[PDB]
RNA sequence: AAAAUUUUAGGAAUAGUUAAUAAUAAUUUAUAAUUUUGAUUAGAUUGUUUUGUUAAUGCUAUUAGAUGGGUGUGGAAAAAUAAAAAAAA
């Protein structure tokens, strides 16, 4: 943690030709020979500490998996929990790991590379599973089912292995999308139901056409269980207040647009059968229809909002349960007139994570081609208003220098 | 491709833009991981803060709250001068140590 | 202020050159006469470009209404009673200045503002919020109040006395 | 580099959604006060002019996906007082909160119960305003309320106004029915279809004047201590309304 | 600078200002007949 | 800026009055903004004479050795009854002595009426504290005829000087509202024998004649002789 | 607007506050004291390089003996002169346009000069000042009321453009020639 | 916000560093930046026709009195000695 969170405002790492057959200067170890000195000490620790920290599993047969049970309820070193914050922050230590090499560097160049902790998120797994429930309808439980289903996505391990493995035996194969899509949490946050989302369309590599395809070719919902987990993902509690999205940017935004998309193309038949007012006589379906309805709605407002209002007080965003440290201020200080805030200057622009957002050049091809496939086959895309000003608007910032196009974004727009 | 327009005051790069030219000297190979890694590493940070929610942020936090706790959060003539060691070396060593030197760069 | 535009240009480019068509949507009212209720046609006047569909003339009423009458409830548009193709643009159509659309309106549906594109938006996205007017309803060099004229009070060189050479 | 992209004029600031002192909670009486004039004033407009979906034959029906989302904003009458489901009802008992209503009650209708809705999740606030008995003012035959039974003329029919617990004023604020329609009432006697025309005579020109107008009481200055000149401390004419310059009627 | 005299209004505090801004109703009238001289 | 003094003149800076516009000048201070206030520090230096000759008890110590005799007692209330109404009435305390809190009455200052000064504020709602001598009064403000249209909040209430004259008639029960007072120009038609306009926007009262002669007397015209 | 003001010399509002006309002193002794009559801001700059906006005149406060008796001789030719300058120019554009503040000696000196009238200051104790009463002012304007019009073209020609073209100016501004 | 002008008898290395950036509040990328055309540190000294002197484009003077932890107030800190100054009738 102290790695992760390490202030890195000095460090300035780049080749110096003096530095040949020596380490930094004197003057200049804290700043580009610490962190590289911190990460090498923890890729030594964890080689050295990872078999005790996460001890080896063995299930064997029936009878060495009653065997190893009974040990661990014997040696309960570690819970689940703890382990699990400790392979976060291994696995965040590791993405944020040191890269650039030097000549004086006398390691291997091979040092310098992320970590594989398939075996460490086997041993978490197996440890989720022992213990009857890892995972707990509150935020806090949804934010750790999502920290899990990143590192089995991560580290290609198939999820599941931290739910019991009776409902892997019924469904005889599960992938990491369908796990998700079918224990997913009911987010309470338009940002978890993007991590959620994010995770659904990253787990399926290529499958997407089995962890979100729930009809057939002529629209009857098949998979039920498909249906009830996308309309749990897209809830009322994260997209209920019509500015859901205001604390979401153009990646978060593209997330969304991406989703409703494949969902889209993965059930054509269904929606462009029951998108006509016709009943189907299902509460589930419906409640499906209308919040699939909505969640398409807000993010082509966002879109909007982006798109007309750029850097505007109205399209700005800002951390979830950000800290506004004006508000602390004003609370904790001496309340004689009301009319006095203290700080004001300061804590008027002073706020966690707020920025001003405006859609840039991939964002913005991306957005005009995920519009572009929000809507119908033989729907004109020359006719559709917002992929046009889309495209005006890229067009505009090239030529007047405020971004550029790169080869993504020419393959996307051709 | 290689003059700027005088009444615009746009450089040979713009009027290279707006004819659709292109003057791009041969890049060696560190120029274009130079070019090439801004995307590489613009995908690490999204993928992070979409995968590890708790880590990311505390790290927003943190850094939010020495942001604001900063003696200098201001934005007066000191704040806003491009090189304050240059600038306002009267202060180095006697007053302000963070910076041993009163040059840095060509001015 | 960054406008996107940082030198000084009088003619107009070709890319904020657009080709519009005046078209004008008829809407059947009613007016209370001395009698009772009497219809009555309503026609709104717009300006929908060439390459347009039915959607975005549509889209165009709806923005361009200014009444809390005419747009208030859903509708669409017709030539001649025979529904126009919301899919379908002018051109196939054959709609001219001269053709006479019509606005049937259902009563149960009503019209939720979902409109978010503000009315002055073009390509150069030089929008001024809080402007209800449209960009071609008012067109003049009107005088601004809310400023002040300013007069240079800082002297260059010459302060006083006799100028000599006036030190520029 | 991106120190040098702009200067630091104008920094992005936070909205006064999140700051508490900025927005109104509808349980102090300031909700009230702001929503009793814009009450008012529409009911003002519907007795003269008819609104298209002010009035409606049942609450509005939307998907409980869509209702928040929808909801807030609307303003609709009907006539009785059924309250919409999944809503907890709270009267306003408070004579702060109710004082806001005085003018409304007598001048337009006669307000009998307020009501707040608080929903289940708590987002998305009712205002439920009952009025009983007939429309003070003159009701026209082609006005919106003619068509209610208790408003032209049991005898009572109720508003509903949904918002957002919390939220700036502005959101509250509405302007879309500040609408003027002349009130033709002291124009009737003359109409056509009025057969009070022949009883009426014009004056057209002023009477003949044999006194003045009756002078004033002699002027008694006042006996306690002023606090000064109110023009030259910007009072306006009476601590109340018009302009510092034009001072009048301030103990001279 | 603003005149303050005898018989203005008496501020009977021990912790400020013994005479206060408040005026006589004469005070009043007069100060009214030097401002018209002055608006001159 | 809004509401300049003589237009813009920039003759003296006494010209431009004691403050250039009525809203306040920085938009920090909104209580720097211009209204008619009171003489609180004479209208809050009570007499002490009342209190003193009479033993007081602290309302903290509620001790058997502290306890005073039952007629001391009584003095003592009798005491600060004098006490507090000895520089005069506040608007809660002439509040609490009438039949429904005085709702739908009419309060003036003692400055209110004298003069071409004709104002008074009409009683819709008042909140008190545990204090029942302090609160917050909303009513509505009734200036030479012309009446607010909403009910605002009272400046100086707690400050005692206020004068009431309690009408049955205007009594207003806690079920109602307290009705808005009609305009007298506007709501009901103008009648010169009901209200009678004292001062117009363009009136000046007359020059007393006493004020002259003091004034003449003041700058030396007159022979004012010991 | 400071911890501890500057008791010896206070204003009324912050720095720079609006230009002001008045005559600067020197530090000198008396016998060779003069003034300058220039425009500045409320608060003295003499903390920056640039001290005043305008430098409007000098004024000698010592008069001198007439140096011209001999020339053409006037009423009152050999009394003693009070030479000064004054920049008649900038002092109206600063008086009119920028509207500057204006001081009691520069005022009395103006005064002398016939640019301005007699200051609020130089009063005689010959008679007091005027007793205003409300019934006679307004008998006197009804006795005395200009036309709506005639107050208009007076108010119109004193502050917006004096050089009104006639009938013949217009006449023969309009061109008469074969209009080439 | 820029450009030019910038001291020492016994002359050498300097560094919270340069640029790019979807990065306000840089976990990244680079063969980075300064300097013998005199840098950085240390010494002296208030920078841009004002003094003195001479036939002199020489030599010799000079308080333009200017800036991060003391209050985040204020439009703007410069705010705790003074410095000839009129500050709301
Ligand atoms: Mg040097």
């Amino acid at each position: 943690r102290e790695y992760v969170l390490m202030d890195t405002s000095g460090m300035k790492s780049t080749i110096l030709s003096t530095e040949l057959n020596a380490g930094p200067d004197y003057e200049h170890y804290d700043r580009r020979l610490r962190r590289k000195r911190h990460w090498l000490a923890i890729r030594h620790r964890f080689e050295d500490v990872r078999y005790v920290i996460w001890p080896d599993v063995v299930e064997e047969t029936a009878r060495g998996d009653s065997a190893q049970a009974d040990v661990s309820l014997t040696n309960p070193s570690l819970t689940a929990g703890e382990m699990l914050e400790a392979l976060l922050w291994l696995d965040a230590a590791s993405t944020f790991c040191v890269r650039k090499v030097h000549p004086s560097d006398l390691g291997d160049k091979s040092e310098f590379l992320p970590l594989d902790l398939q075996r460490e998120v086997e041993v978490v797994a197996c440890h989720a599973r022992r213990d009857l429930d890892f995972f707990d309808p509150s935020a806090t439980s949804l934010e750790q089912f999502t920290a899990c289903a990143a590192l089995c996505v991560n580290h290609r391990v198939p999820f599941s292995l931290f739910f019991p493995a009776q409902d892997v035996c019924g469904d005889a194969s599960v992938s990491t999308g369908q796990c998700i899509v079918a224990n997913a949490p009911s987010p309470h946050t338009a940002l978890g139901a993007v991590r959620i989302m994010a995770l659904i369309s990253e787990g399926s590599g290529s499958d997407i056409g089995k962890t979100i395809m729930f009809s057939d070719a002529f629209g009857a919902v098949t998979r039920f269980g498909i249906l009830r987990g996308l309309s749990r993902v897209m809830s009322v509690e994260a997209f209920g207040c019509k500015d859901a999205l205001e604390n979401v940017n153009e990646s978060e935004l593209c997330i969304i647009l991406h989703f409703c998309a494949e969902v889209r193309e993965q059930n054509a038949a269904f929606f462009r059968r029951y998108e006509a007012s016709e009943e189907d006589s299902d509460p589930q379906q419906v409640s499906f229809l209308a919040k699939y309805q909505q969640l398409s709605q807000i993010a082509l407002a966002r879109c909007k909002r982006l798109l007309y209002h750029p850097d505007s007080p109205r399209a700005q965003v800002m951390s979830e349960d950000g800290y506004i440290p004006l508000v602390e201020l004003q609370r904790h200080a001496e309340g004689t007139n009301k009319a006095a805030l203290i700080h004001y200057n300061l804590g008027i622009r002073s706020a966690q994570g707020m920025r001003r957002v405006a859609l840039g050049a991939q964002s913005s091809a991306r957005l005009a081609e995920l519009v572009s496939r929000l809507e119908e086959a033989s729907a004109r895309v020359s006719g559709n208003t917002l992929v046009n000003d889309l495209v005006h608007h890229l067009s505009h910032k090239a030529a007047a220098g405020k971004m550029s196009l790169t080869l993504r974004e020419v393959n996307t727009l051709l | 491709g290689l003059n700027g327009c005088v009444e615009t005051g746009r450089s040979r790069s713009e009027v290279a833009r707006d004819l659709g030219l292109s003057y791009t000297r041969p890049l060696h190979e560190n120029e274009k991981k130079q070019l090439s890694h801004q995307a590489v590493y613009y995908e690490r940070l999204a993928k992070f803060k979409m995968e590890q929610p708790e880590a990311a942020r505390a790290m927003e936090r943190e850094r939010f709250v020495r942001k604001f706790s900063g003696m200098f959060v201001k934005m007066d003539i000191r704040s806003g001068a491009p090189d304050f060691p240059s600038t306002y070396r009267r202060l180095l060593g006697t007053k302000v140590v963070r910076w041993a030197s009163k040059r840095h760069g060509p001015n | 202020h960054d406008t996107d535009r940082h030198y000084w240009r009088a003619v107009t480019d070709d890319p904020r050159v657009q080709h519009l068509i005046p078209l004008r949507i008829r809407f059947k009212i009613f007016t209370w006469v001395t009698s009772g209720w009497e219809q009555r046609m309503q026609v709104v006047q717009i300006m929908a470009p060439k390459d347009s569909t039915i959607a975005q003339v549509k889209d165009l009423v709806i923005v361009e209404n200014q009444s809390p009458y005419l747009c208030v409830s859903s509708f669409h548009l017709a030539i001649d009673g025979k529904e126009l193709d919301p899919q379908k643009t002018l051109g196939e159509y054959g709609i001219t200045e001269q053709s006479q659309i019509d606005a049937i309106e259902q009563n149960d549906h009503l019209l939720h503002r979902d409109d978010e594109r503000p009315r002055d938006w073009t390509v150069d996205e030089i929008t001024a919020e809080d402007v209800k007017r449209s960009p071609y309803k008012e067109m003049e060099m009107q005088p601004l109040q809310n400023l002040a004229p300013r007069y240079e009070a800082r002297p260059k060189g010459y302060f006083g006395r006799t100028y000599y050479s006036g030190m520029k | 580099s991106r120190r040098f992209r702009y200067n630091t004029k104008f920094p992005a600031l936070v909205s006064y959604n999140k700051l508490p002192w900025e927005v109104v909670n509808h349980e102090t009486p300031q909700f009230h006060m702001h929503v009793a004039p814009h009450y008012e004033q529409l009911l003002t407009l519907a007795a003269s002019s008819p609104v298209p979906h002010i009035i409606g034959s049942k609450h509005i029906d939307v998907p409980r996906e869509h209702r928040l989302r929808l909801l807030p904003g609307m303003l609709y009458l009907l006539d009785g007082d059924t309250l919409p489901g999944e809503f907890t009802i709270n009267r306003v008992l408070d004579p702060t909160a109710l004082q806001y209503y005085g003018r409304l009650s007598s001048q337009i209708v006669t307000v009998e119960a307020v009501r707040m809705l608080v929903p289940d999740d708590l987002r998305l606030l009712c205002n439920c305003i009952t009025f009983k008995g007939p429309l003070h003012l003159p009701v026209a035959p082609y006005a919106s309320l003619a068509s209610l039974r208790g408003a032209s003329q049991s005898n009572c029919f109720t508003l509903y106004h949904f918002v957002r617990p919390n939220r700036p004023p502005k959101e509250l604020q509405l302007e879309k029915y500040y609408i003027h329609a002349p009130c033709v009432a002291p124009l009737s006697e003359f109409a056509s279809n009025s057969d009070e025309r022949g009883n009426w005579r014009p004056r057209l020109q002023a009477p003949k004047r044999t006194r003045r107008a009756t002078p004033l009481p002699a002027y008694r200055p006042p006996q306690s201590y002023l606090m000064g000149l109110a023009e030259r401390l910007a009072v306006v004419p009476g601590g109340c309304f018009g302009r510092r310059s034009l001072m009048w009627g301030h103990w001279f | 600078r603003q005149i303050r005299p005898y018989y203005n209004l008496p501020s009977k505090s021990e912790h400020g200002r013994k005479m206060t801004g408040f005026l006589t109703p004469y005070r009043h009238w007069m100060w009214k007949q030097n401002e018209l001289w002055r608006n001159v | 800026r809004a509401d300049p003094l003589n237009g813009g003149s920039s003759m003296t800076l006494g010209s431009k009055g004691s403050k250039l516009s009525p809203e306040p000048h920085r938009r920090r201070m909104p209580w720097t903004a211009a209204k008619e206030y009171v003489p609180g520090v004479v209208l809050n230096a009570r007499d002490k004479m009342v209190l003193d000759g009479v033993q007081l008890l602290d309302i903290e110590s509620i001790d058997r050795a502290s306890q005073l005799d039952p007629l001391e007692v009584l003095r003592a209330v009798v005491a600060t009854r004098e006490y507090n109404i000895s520089t005069g009435k506040n608007i809660f305390q002439l509040a609490s002595q009438a039949t429904y809190n005085g709702r739908g009455q009419r309060f003036y200052r003692k400055e209110w009426q004298e003069g071409t000064y004709d104002k008074y504020v009409t009683l819709s709602a008042i909140d008190f504290d545990r204090d029942g001598n302090k609160g917050t009064a909303y009513g509505y403000i009734t200036f030479h005829g012309e009446t607010t249209t909403r009910p605002v909040q009272v400046d100086f209430a707690d400050v005692p000087g206020w004068y009431m004259d309690f009408v049955e008639e205007r009594a207003v029960p806690f079920t109602g509202i307290v009705p808005p007072p009609p305009s007298i120009g506007t709501d009901v038609p103008v009648d010169p024998h009901s209200y009678r306009l004292k001062a117009y926007p363009y009136y000046d009262a007359p020059n007393p004649p006493e004020f002259v002669e003091r004034l003449l007397k003041d700058r030396g015209v007159l022979p004012d002789t010991p | 607007a400071r911890a501890v003001i500057k008791r010896r010399s206070p204003q009324l509002w912050g720095a720079p506050g609006a230009p002001i006309i008045r005559m600067r002193g020197h530090h000198v002794v008396w016998k060779f004291q003069s003034y300058d009559l220039v425009v500045e801001h409320t608060h003295k700059r003499r903390n920056s390089d640039i001290r005043l906006l305008h430098y409007l005149g000098k004024h000698c406060p010592h008069p001198q003996k007439s140096l011209w008796s001999p020339d053409t001789p006037v009423a009152q030719d050999r009394h003693l002169f009070m030479l000064t300058t004054v920049d008649i120019d900038a002092f109206k554009y600063w008086f009119g346009v920028k509207r500057c503040r204006l001081s009691m000696k520069p005022w009395a000196l103006l005064a002398k000069a016939g640019l301005l009238p007699p200051s609020l200051t130089q009063n005689s104790k010959i008679m007091p000042k005027p007793l205003f009463d409300k019934e006679s002012l307004m008998r006197y304007y009804l006795a005395n009321r200009k036309d709506e019009d005639v107050m208009a073209r007076e108010k119109y020609l004193n502050y917006e453009n004096s050089m009104v073209k006639t009938e013949e100016e217009r006449a023969a501004e309009r061109p008469v020639a074969p209009y080439l």
